[PDB]
């Protein structure tokens, strides 16, 4: 459920600084819990992480 | 004549003239730009303020 989507929002000037931000309000539900399951612990072999 | 003519006057026939319009005359002056401060600021770092 989305207020609203990704926004670019400028700011003030208070110096010789430019500035903006990024913005994005909302929530995910799930209506039934019981239609989902997971499957934990499983193997892993290859060596190392993804990429930052 | 012993005693001095028109011609010793010297300095009241050379100061300029200006009308008068009041007993009281008034006038305004610029004392000064600014106060003795620094100048240097730095990258991104918002000045100081200065007066007149």
């Amino acid at each position: 459920k989305q207020l609203t989507p990704m926004m670019k929002m400028d700011l003030a000037t208070l110096g010789p600084v430019i500035r903006w931000m990024i913005l994005m309000y909302g929530v995910p539900v799930m209506y039934a819990p019981k239609k989902f399951m997971k499957y934990t612990n499983i193997k892993a072999d290859v060596p190392g992480y993804i990429g930052n | 004549n012993l005693s001095f003519t028109d011609q010793h006057i010297k300095f009241w026939k050379k100061i300029p003239k200006q009308k008068a319009y009041s007993t009281v005359e008034q006038y305004g002056q610029l004392l000064d730009y600014g106060r003795s401060q620094g100048a240097f600021v730095g990258e991104g770092v918002l000045p100081d303020t200065n007066d007149s």
